């Protein structure tokens, strides 16, 4: 059993239950601590960021207007694909949708 | 509702007392006792030794039937007790005059200020009944004129907890709405009678005593105000008191040198 | 003392075990918990058996009209867990059961991805963690 | 600090709170600060940015086309 | 030996029929005595009459046998019967037998007429008459002696009472 | 977090030792800690704690 | 002084907001607001004292050394005339409390077992405040104090005076002590483990 | 896929709601 | 739906019997009358109210949950059994949770029970029955006893205005152009190839800097301008007066059809409840109605119109069909007027619209039938199951051989497209 | 099991509504989620469903459902400063500037430590500036003294009373009488 | 099964109807059949 | 049943005394009953009126009618609960205890409606666990205690004493508004009048008994005149072992 | 019981057949091996065989992840050195 992002066995959050900060802080409450309190309202149901690539290899780079002028002449807009030295990035690095890769090399 | 009697036992036991204001007189007015007798310092009179209301020797609604505490009366009891006095009949006075639904003739003066304030009629129709319907205790409500903004604002209401006189504040009345809890409750059972949650039905109370209201004896009521602010004996007693102040001030700052 | 281990998952491990005051899960949670204790069954068997016991026909369907996302709340889960600890004999001293059941469940609370278990490590099973990384462990 | 505040001698100033233009106003002064603050606490950065913002901002009917005008329009889109 | 023990105990004390929610105690969904919220209401409420009260109130000090040889003249009742009504009615709390009661009533007539004197119209009165014939004391509306219970049993009854330290048993 | 956490205790810290420009010897901390903290320790107000000053 | 970086805000967690009416950019030259809350008490505190600032109320009463909340009481009836002699320490122990934690007090728990008594059960579906309440309740509990001690001596938090302690503690027993304390099933272990536990919890 | 599980969804029949008018007026799609 | 007597026969099915029992005359007095001679359909909510069953629920595909929740069971012991059924029903089908009085599906919501019993209830004939509701028809909208209801709208076919044009315009042809771009520009615009453009940029200098533009952009800029503010003449002129004649049908078994002549000013919602207004005027009605216009296309759909902007949009959408023999000054529309609110005169005058539709030997006939398993009313004098269903046969089998029921009415409720293809 | 209940337009829709006012949001929950209370971001919903089908367009019925909620929430704190003035002007309520006075008090205290002789003696003499204190007081710069304008007092409640004439009866309005 | 009072209404659903249970026109009167008991200790051991 | 039988209604034997007219009336009033309960089911909030712990279905014993306490129970308590509810949700006090409510509300004008409410919530409560029906005799230990400090040189003087004493304090607070206690300040006992809108644990007190002086408790049946014949009728049906255990708890 | 249901009294409970074979490798997985150190197969830590995993090849940079001694590592004050230097110079 491997989670596809970095292989992990358990789905990532932070919390997950309506009551826990509740539960967990309950001395506190009946206390009367957590009347104003702004740390378990802040963060009580706060979960991670999606850390995800939506294009594991980029379908979505170049936006179409820029496909026109992948062409012979614009030297412009096949320099913003490249490297400084002119060499072009490795798929893992600068991932481009193929249409883009064959017209470039071309 | 009426003291009278109860203040006609009490009142000669107070007057002695109040010579400072005015001496012993024929005729008393409940406003002007209401104002004499207002705010107690605890630091002039306080409560003397063996005070029968203090140990709970005896009821404060009862100290007017021994004759013991008439002799000598403890000044701040009997100066609360009175003013309750006073002020609840003056209340229930005053709301007899208001609460007279007898002519729906409206005053054309009345309107010209009125919507010069709230913009309406309906406006202030409004602002008596929200101000009646929430509560945080069952009382009278007021409304009344202020000389102090009066240029801008001739009128508001002020909810005053439980039977409380808005005299006390500096502040003229002009006419009142009873909704204390005796009215709610006789409401309550005049509704389950014929031929319920208590917030609408207090709201039904309010906005059926604006609606049985006599405008133009508020109309004698703001422009006996208005005159009253505009006399000059009012400014010459200012002056003359402000006066008195000002030496006090300075005396005072002198006897420390 | 695992037992307390065992109910700390079945109140916290799972995301909507029904109503646990009804007396059906809680029998089922009560017949288990006794069955953890005296070593009749294995952790992962007894856990297993309570995920997997009868509830309610249409089970999902219902969830529908209570859960958004499927996590009911954690309070019926925690008194009943304490509750079958105290009927059942568990421990000398009344108070310890709630304790312990409790406590574990606060030093949790501070953990990332805290009610997330891997499935191998989260019971018995031929290679485990190191005492102190245990998870509900007296020792983290 | 330590000059006697009595409550009773305020009462003006709250009636002038029980009136509609003053709820008026703070319904709208609490209704521009709801929308969801990204902010959370005081950041060095973002005031520096804002104030030098500040100073170079310091040292600074038609018919509404509808959509199917913009249906018509490929070239708007693009 | 531990679990048998509990599985008698349990099985023996276990409840059946229907309870004031209209449901067996071990109905599936529904609950009765949830947290003691039934110990509590016995807590605060408590068992005992108001009639009980007063009467141990007048009697005072002095003695139940003396107090019995006294309100029965001569030729009045057997002493046995009013002793043992009695006995039965202020620990073991019971319905007073008529006897009991019209003793009861010619003796107490003041205490009870002093609590009396003040209701209002349409609230409960205090009152010994036994025109109906049968004793249950949720027959009069609990108006008979002044208890707010229909029955309780003997044992809890004394138990409750002897708590409070009138009585001397030791 | 750090620099409001130093900003605290610098304050209270400066409370502490300006309540002695408030009060002389107005009291206000127990005769004991007269006896045992009025002594320079390495808590109070050390020399230096380390070598190579 | 200054961090060493100076970046941007963090961005903001999926589901995680500030919360409702509180202002995030408040300065201390900003107006005080008019109510009472601990953000508008703390706020104000800090422009009156300065940075005096206190863990807990018996904290203050420690700064102050000797001054109980009555004598302050006095002070406070005097200026608020209106007020009663009780709700005038009443206002000191509400403002401390504001400024600070919530007292620790057996009058307050007190106060807060017959509260909790006088709602009795609720319409709550499962009870749930009541369990709240109940689960809450317990843990000011002798017995769950006794275990906080208990779970605090596995994981070897005491040290030889502790022991040496609790041995003197229960050589204070006789035969006939630990018979009657040995009927709760836990209070000797509170007789033997008292100073200790009260180490841990205080 | 051509075998599905108990409780996965299988596949969508496709169209290529105007055709609900006699159900619960607010079912989605 | 307990009908038949609308194709001349007397019920069957026994329900005769749930209808008559002492539980249903006393809770709905009258109902047992309404539904046995009005054909009419009870709902969910009917059947829930009336305790002819105890269970009810909303769960989707309920077979394929009965199915597999008595997949997991174990034993046959009837406490076992008792047991799993038992929970089933309560956890579905009972309705412990989640149900309210506004969610259940019914026909006899409490103001029409007060109707019913009004009309229908302890009436000795059927002739009784309608000149009571005769006299009841009569009734003003003034009067203490015509009281309201809230009315089912019965759903409009499109749903909304937008929708309408959409399906209309399958019927109809579309322009190539836009109509603000068909008539020429006032300047000349000289048709190139589309390469021509591409080729038009140049090199200007820009104060101190070099700039790229295109030599034509102010001309294509003229040119999106001129489009604009033909546009906005467009839009301005179909906001201008309109002068159409209206006609509106009230939706009901009462045909009622007015005609006026009305100018719609949609520049300043008022002008809607302005024509609402006049309807309801020309109707006989009170101004206070709540009203729901739609919109009757000539595809035969119909829209609900919300707004004055929608409306404009209507107007200009349907140029009006209209018999030319007839002579209109103005191009008709076509509106529906549904009411929010029925009256009671308003209802009864729906139920007697009914009663004189269908066969009246079978009205009658299945009046008798009622009173028949009736009796006496009491709950021994009810007739059981097995005597009702044997009487109900007892009265089908009579007048099945009628012509009545055979020639005529078994072929009257046939769909449209059945009597097309028998015509 | 975990599968959203919500689809994607709902959960756009009362997303929007979230982000658009917070107090909208958290009203329901803020601590802890309290699910036998009804919620705002429900009601609101619903009543959008409601304006939808009544034929209004996005924008207008989410602002008009947000209108909706401001203005019942105009109304409840309306109510709430309308007994805020009753109760202070009763004598044992405080806004934030008499406890300006109370934390006055705690603060001074605390700089200079205080004997409990010295706090009795604190209390008794701002018991008389509290009562007795006059406003206009005189400080004297000799020849030259000025008079300045002090803080509260009860006698400064006196003298607002009869409208600083120094007596009981200005009121000329009609009222009771006794002999 | 016992135990949970649920299911047991299901034994007297002739209940249901108040004027046919007197009557006795339908035969069933019980889960399984005829009666509740018909064979209690014979039927259900047909299920293995 | 019991579910499905509405709020008020009783529960009992058919003596077939029923036209049928009535009969439909009735079933009327239970639809509307349904309605109006599917409505109240939404309305709920977090707070809710305490369950009575002895049957009002009649008067309470020699102190209240039926319609005295269902006018303080059904119509001013439910009203306070519903201000309450209003004004503690969208607040920072969501969802806490009614202490953590009545405590840090205390003494702010800002939040005197949610206090107001709170500590009236609170008040009616004590004062329905204050009353037992038949009324109770007092306890040995309370009796030494207050004798210890009302008492003069008399058999359980202390009880006639603090009878009156309450009877004092009721008559001595004018404004009819408001509630009389009986406490233990915790060095001592005393009878304090609390005016409407307050609480004894807003002033930190512990409350033994509380006696509703409020008009609207007396006006139905003991008049306006009535209130000295009120409290000494609240004594006869008083609940002493109550503020016996609570007194006890506070000592230790 | 008092330990692990994969380690009985011997060492590490052989489940698999090449475990009766081959029981070297019931009480040997190298030299940072201790008894109560199997069944549990990373030992301590800072110890041999303490190194995680990842998709079985171990993870043996860690502060060069952190930027904690690395060729890459984070700096934290770089203006203040380089403002201090253009002083000196
Ligand atoms: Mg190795
Ligand atoms: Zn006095």
């Amino acid at each position: 059993r491997e989670g596809w992002l970095f292989g992990q066995q358990v789905q990532l959050h932070y919390h997950r239950f309506p009551d826990e900060q509740l539960i967990t802080n309950l001395s506190r409450w009946r206390t009367g601590e957590t009347v104003g309190d702004i740390a378990m309202q802040q963060f009580r149901n706060a979960q991670p960021f999606d850390i995800e690539d939506k294009d594991p290899q980029g379908v979505q780079r170049p936006s179409p207007e820029v496909y026109m002028k992948l062409n012979y002449k614009n030297p412009a807009t096949i320099s913003r694909f490249l490297t400084r030295t002119g060499h072009m990035y490795p798929a893992d690095i600068l991932p481009l949708n193929p249409e883009a890769v064959v017209k470039l090399r071309v | 509702l009426r003291n009278a009697r109860e203040l006609h036992r009490l009142l000669p036991a107070l007057l002695p007392l109040l010579d400072p204001p005015v001496p012993t007189g024929a005729s008393v007015c409940a406003a002007h006792l209401i104002v004499a007798t207002g705010h107690v310092s605890k630091q002039r009179e306080p409560h003397m030794s063996n005070c029968p209301v203090l140990e709970r020797k005896i009821p404060l609604s009862e100290i007017a039937s021994d004759d013991n505490f008439l002799k000598h009366p403890c000044v701040p009891c009997l100066k609360h007790r009175i003013n309750f006095l006073a002020s609840e009949d003056f209340c229930y006075d005053f709301v007899e005059r208001c609460g007279c639904g007898t002519d729906g003739a409206l005053p054309p003066e009345w309107r010209c200020i009125v919507e010069r304030q709230f913009g309406s009629m309906a406006a202030l129709v409004e602002e008596l009944v929200i101000h009646a319907s929430n509560r945080r205790e069952a009382g009278w409500t007021w409304l009344v004129y202020d000389a102090q903004q009066a240029g801008e604002r001739p009128l508001l209401v002020v909810n005053m907890p439980a039977q409380r006189s808005p005299l006390l504040l500096g502040l003229w009345p002009l006419a009142v709405v009873n909704v204390t809890e005796a009215v709610l409750v006789e409401a309550v059972r005049a509704e389950s009678s014929g031929s319920k949650k208590l917030s609408e039905i207090r709201e039904k109370v309010a906005r059926d005593a604006v609606s049985r209201m006599n405008w133009g004896f508020i109309l004698q009521q703001l422009k006996k105000a208005e005159t009253y602010y505009a006399s000059s004996d009012r400014g010459e007693k200012i002056r003359v008191h402000r006066m008195k102040l000002e030496r006090e001030a300075v005396t005072k700052a002198m006897s420390g040198l | 003392d695992d037992m307390f281990i065992w109910l700390c998952h079945t109140a916290m491990s799972v995301l909507n075990p029904g109503d646990m005051r009804s007396r059906l899960i809680y029998n089922h949670l009560r017949i288990l918990a006794e069955s953890v204790a005296s070593g009749e069954m294995t952790q992962r068997t007894a856990f297993r058996f309570f995920e997997s016991a009868v509830r309610s026909p249409a089970y999902r369907e219902i969830a529908k009209r209570q859960l958004e996302g499927g996590a009911a709340t954690r309070l019926a889960g925690i008194s009943a867990a304490a509750d079958v600890m105290r009927r059942m004999g568990l421990t000398r001293r009344p108070m310890s059961s709630y304790f312990e059941l409790y406590q574990r469940i606060v030093e949790r609370s501070e953990a990332m991805t805290p009610w997330g278990f891997p499935p191998l490590f989260q019971f018995e099973e031929r290679l485990s963690l190191e005492p102190r990384l245990k998870f509900f462990s007296r020792a983290s | 600090f330590i000059s006697p505040q009595l409550p009773q001698m305020d009462w003006r100033n709250m009636s002038a709170r029980s009136s509609e233009e003053s709820i008026r106003e703070e319904m709208r002064q609490l209704a521009e600060n709801d929308v969801m603050q990204h902010q959370r606490v005081f950041n060095e950065r973002m005031w520096y940015e804002k104030e030098e913002e500040h100073r170079m901002k310091a040292r600074s009917p038609p018919r509404v086309l509808g959509g199917d005008y913009f249906k018509t329009r490929f070239g708007y889109s693009l | 030996m531990g679990e048998r023990m509990r599985a008698i105990i349990e099985d023996y004390s276990k409840g059946f029929g229907l309870g004031p929610h209209g449901h067996s105690p071990t109905h599936d969904t529904i609950h009765y005595n949830t947290l003691n919220a039934e110990g509590e209401r016995v807590r605060d409420l408590g068992y005992t009459d108001a009639l009980g009260r007063l009467f141990s109130e007048k009697l005072g000090d002095r003695d139940v046998h003396q107090w019995a040889v006294e309100s029965c003249a001569d030729g009045e009742a057997d002493v046995r019967q009013l002793l043992l009504s009695l006995h039965e009615w202020r620990e073991r709390g019971r319905p007073p037998s008529l006897l009991l009661a019209n003793v009861l009533s010619k003796y107490l007539e003041e205490e009870i007429a002093a609590f009396n004197k003040g209701i209002p119209e349409n609230a409960p009165k205090l009152q010994l008459e036994t025109s109906d014939g049968t004793l249950a004391h949720s027959g009069s509306g609990g108006s008979r002696s002044g208890t707010m219970w229909a029955d309780v049993d003997p044992t809890t009854f004394a138990l409750h009472q002897a708590s409070q330290s009138t009585r001397s048993t030791r | 977090t750090d620099r409001i956490r130093r900003y605290f205790r610098e304050l209270e810290a400066v409370h502490t030792s300006g309540s002695a420009s408030a009060r002389g010897s107005g009291g206000g901390t127990t005769a004991e800690h007269k006896q045992q903290d009025q002594f320079y320790s390495p808590e109070n107000q050390p020399i230096s704690l380390h070598r190579n000053n | 002084h200054g961090n060493l970086f100076y970046f941007r805000e963090y961005p903001m967690y999926p589901g995680e907001y500030v919360p409702a009416e509180h202002n995030t950019l408040s300065s201390l030259r900003d107006e005080l607001r008019l109510d009472l809350t601990a953000q508008s008490l703390k706020e104000a505190w800090m422009r009156v004292s300065g940075g005096v600032y206190f863990q807990s109320v018996d904290e203050y009463y420690a700064s102050v050394d000797g001054l109980d909340a009555e004598q302050i009481g006095e002070v406070l009836a005097a200026l608020f005339p209106e007020l009663n002699c009780y709700e005038a320490q009443a206002l000191v122990q509400r403002t401390l409390e504001c400024i600070s934690r919530p007292v620790s007090a057996a009058s307050r728990q007190l106060s807060r077992t017959i509260t909790a008594e006088a709602v009795g059960l609720d319409n709550a579906p499962g009870h749930y405040t009541n369990f709240l309440e109940w689960m809450g309740r317990l843990t000011e509990t002798r017995a769950f104090k006794t275990e906080h001690a208990l779970f605090e001596f596995s994981r070897r938090k005491f040290n030889r005076d502790d022991v040496r302690v609790m041995f003197e503690n229960y050589r204070l027993m006789s035969k006939a002590t630990l018979l009657a304390d040995s009927a709760d099933s836990y209070s000797h272990f509170y007789t033997v483990l008292k100073d200790f536990a009260r180490k841990v919890a205080g | 896929r051509v075998a599905f599980d108990f409780n996965d969804q299988l596949h969508p029949t496709r169209i290529g709601y105007a055709w609900f008018a006699s159900q619960d007026p607010t079912f989605g799609h | 739906i307990f009908d038949g007597p609308n194709v001349g026969i007397t019920p069957y099915g026994g329900m005769t019997r749930l209808l008559a029992r002492p539980e249903t005359s006393l809770k709905y007095p009258g109902l047992a009358e309404f539904v046995v001679l009005t054909g009419a359909s009870l709902f969910a909510g009917d059947a829930l109210r009336l305790g002819w069953t105890d269970l009810f629920t909303t769960i989707p595909d309920m077979t394929y949950h009965i199915k597999e929740w008595f997949d997991t069971t174990e034993h046959m012991h009837n406490d076992a059994v008792a047991w799993q059924l038992g929970h089933l029903l309560e956890t579905c089908f009972k309705m412990k949770e989640s149900h309210s009085s506004a969610m259940e599906r019914a026909a006899i919501t409490p103001t029409r029970a007060r109707w019913v019993e009004d009309a229908f209830a302890d009436q000795p004939s059927v002739n009784d029955i309608m000149r009571t509701l005769t006299e009841i028809e009569q009734l003003p909208f003034q009067s203490t006893h015509n009281t309201s209801d809230e009315s089912h709208i019965t759903p409009y076919t499109l749903g909304s205005v937008a929708a309408g044009v959409q399906r209309l315009g399958e019927h109809r042809l579309r322009y190539t152009l836009s109509p603000w771009d068909i008539t020429p520009p006032e300047d000349s615009v000289v048709l190139k190839h589309t390469s021509e453009m591409f080729r038009a940029y140049v090199l200007e200098r820009r104060g101190a800097t070099d700039v790229v533009t295109h030599r034509d952009a102010e001309r294509a800029a003229a040119w999106s301008q001129q489009r604009q503010r033909e546009y906005d003449a467009y839009c301005s002129l179909k906001e201008a007066p309109h002068p159409r004649h209206v006609y509106a049908r009230l939706e009901g078994c009462e045909g009622k059809i007015v005609s006026f002549e009305f100018v719609f000013e949609i520049s300043c919602t008022t002008t809607i409840s302005r024509l609402k207004s006049r309807i309801l005027d020309a109707l006989g009605m009170p101004r206070d109605r709540n009203i729901d216009l739609g919109w009757y296309l000539p595809t035969l759909d119909t829209c609900p119109i919300h707004s004055d902007e929608e409306l404009m949009q209507v107007l200009h959408t349907d140029p009006g069909i209209e018999d030319p023999k007839e002579k209109l000054r103005y191009p008709p529309i076509y509106f529906i007027v549904k009411r929010c609110t029925l009256y009671f005169s308003e209802w009864a005058y729906a139920v007697k619209h009914q009663l004189l539709l269908q066969s009246p030997f079978a009205l009658r006939a299945a009046f008798g039938l009622l009173q028949e398993v009736r009796g006496d009313g009491a709950a021994e004098n009810v007739m059981p199951l097995a005597e009702t269903l044997g009487t109900e046969f007892k009265y089908f089998t009579r007048l099945m051989r009628r012509p009545d029921f055979y020639r005529v009415g078994v072929h009257t409720d046939k769909s449209v497209e059945k009597w097309e293809e028998i015509k | 099991d975990d599968t959203s209940t919500l689809s994607p337009e709902r959960v756009a829709l009362r997303d929007e509504l979230a982000r658009k006012s917070r107090l909208v949001a958290s009203e329901g929950m803020r601590y802890y989620n309290i699910f036998w209370v009804r919620k705002p971001l429900d009601t609101m919903e619903k009543e959008y469903y409601e304006l939808k089908r009544r034929g209004v367009d996005h924008g207008e019925a989410i602002r008009k459902v947000l209108q909706g909620f401001y203005s019942g929430l105009a109304v409840k704190k309306r109510v709430a400063a309308i007994q805020a003035e009753e109760a202070k002007l009763t004598g044992r309520f405080i806004t934030m500037r008499e406890a300006t006075v109370v934390l006055g008090v705690l603060a001074k205290l605390h700089k200079e430590q205080l004997t409990p002789h010295q706090v009795s003696l604190l209390a008794k003499e701002q018991g008389e500036t509290t009562q007795s204190g006059a406003k206009l007081t005189a400080i004297v710069s000799r020849q030259v003294e000025v008079k300045e304008t002090a803080n509260d007092s009860v006698r400064q409640l006196r003298e607002k009373a009869e409208d600083q004439t120094g007596f009981p009866d200005w009121y000329t309005g009609e009222s009771p009488t006794y002999s | 099964f016992v135990d949970l009072e649920t299911g047991t209404s299901l034994y007297f659903r002739d209940t249901r109807d108040s004027a046919e249970a007197i009557a006795h026109a339908a035969d069933s009167k019980g889960i399984k059949g005829m009666d509740n008991a018909i064979d209690l200790y014979n039927e259900y051991r047909i299920v293995p | 049943y019991h579910a499905y039988v509405p709020k008020g209604a009783s529960v009992q034997m058919g003596e077939t005394f029923m036209p049928s007219n009535i009969a439909t009336a009735v079933f009327r009033e239970t639809e509307a009953a349904a309605a109006r309960a599917d409505k109240t089911k939404e309305e709920t909030g977090f707070f809710s009126q305490p369950r009575l712990n002895y049957p009002v279905s009649s008067g309470i014993p020699a102190l209240f009618s039926k319609d005295q306490f269902d006018m303080q129970y059904s119509l001013f308590h439910r009203d306070v609960v519903e201000t309450l509810n209003r004004h503690t949700l969208g607040t920072p006090l969501e969802g806490h205890n009614l202490e953590t409510v009545i405590r840090k509300t205390s003494f702010d004008a800002t939040q005197a409606v949610a206090h107001t409410a709170a500590s009236e919530h609170f008040n009616y409560c004590f004062f329905y666990k204050s009353l037992r029906p038949w009324g109770t005799a007092p306890p040995p230990r309370l009796r030494e205690a207050l004798q210890l400090q009302y008492g003069t040189n008399g058999s359980a003087d202390a009880m006639d004493e603090v009878r009156r004493i309450v009877w004092v304090t009721a008559a001595s607070h004018q404004e009819r508004c408001g509630w009389v206690y009986l406490v233990w300040s915790g060095v001592h006992f005393d009878v304090v009048e609390f005016p409407h809108g307050s609480c004894p644990i807003a002033s930190d007190l512990i409350p033994l008994l509380a006696l509703n002086v409020h008009e609207s408790a007396y006006i139905l049946d003991y008049g306006t005149s009535g209130l000295k014949q009120y409290v000494e009728n609240y004594f006869k049906a008083c609940n002493w072992p109550l503020a016996e255990r609570y007194y006890l708890m506070a000592i230790g | 019981r008092q330990h692990d249901s994969g380690v009985n009294q011997y060492g590490l409970k052989p489940t698999n057949a090449y475990d009766y074979i081959n029981p070297t490798n019931l009480i040997n997985f190298g030299r940072g091996t201790t008894f109560d150190n199997l069944g549990v197969r990373r030992a301590g830590r800072g110890e041999i065989d303490s190194s995680p995993s990842h998709s079985g090849s171990p993870v043996f940079t860690q502060a060069k992840l952190i930027g904690l001694s690395g060729e890459e590592q984070l700096t934290m004050c770089q203006s203040e050195t380089m403002a201090l230097r253009l002083c000196m110079a």
